[PDB]
């Protein structure tokens, strides 16, 4: 499974679930890896250009 | 005729409908929606909704 799509789905689901989150609690996504792959691919695109 | 004749003859809610053209198809049903408790609101509040 591609990592970026799974991370994007998880993030969307958390954002949807926070709309009705009880007061005094907040969601935190401290560790993830999809951003690094997206940065890496963008940099390689820039190098190609 | 079936729908009109038994409008008030019996207490039961009686209604005759033309079967769907395709088994799994509303045929004329535009929209189906589930109004669900997303925040543990409760059954009475859901029914009021």
């Amino acid at each position: 499974a591609n990592a970026v799509k799974t991370a994007e789905g998880v993030r969307a689901k958390i954002e949807e679930l926070k709309l009705n989150l009880p007061e005094g609690m907040e969601f935190s996504i401290p560790y993830d890896t999809a951003p690094f792959v997206k940065i890496s691919i963008e940099k390689v695109i820039h190098t190609l250009l | 005729d079936v729908n009109s004749s038994m409008a008030n003859s019996t207490e039961g809610e009686t209604m005759a409908v033309l079967p769907p053209a395709i088994d799994e198809l509303g045929t004329f049903s535009g929209f189906s929606l589930r109004l669900q408790d997303r925040a543990n609101l409760g059954m009475p509040a859901l029914l009021a909704a």
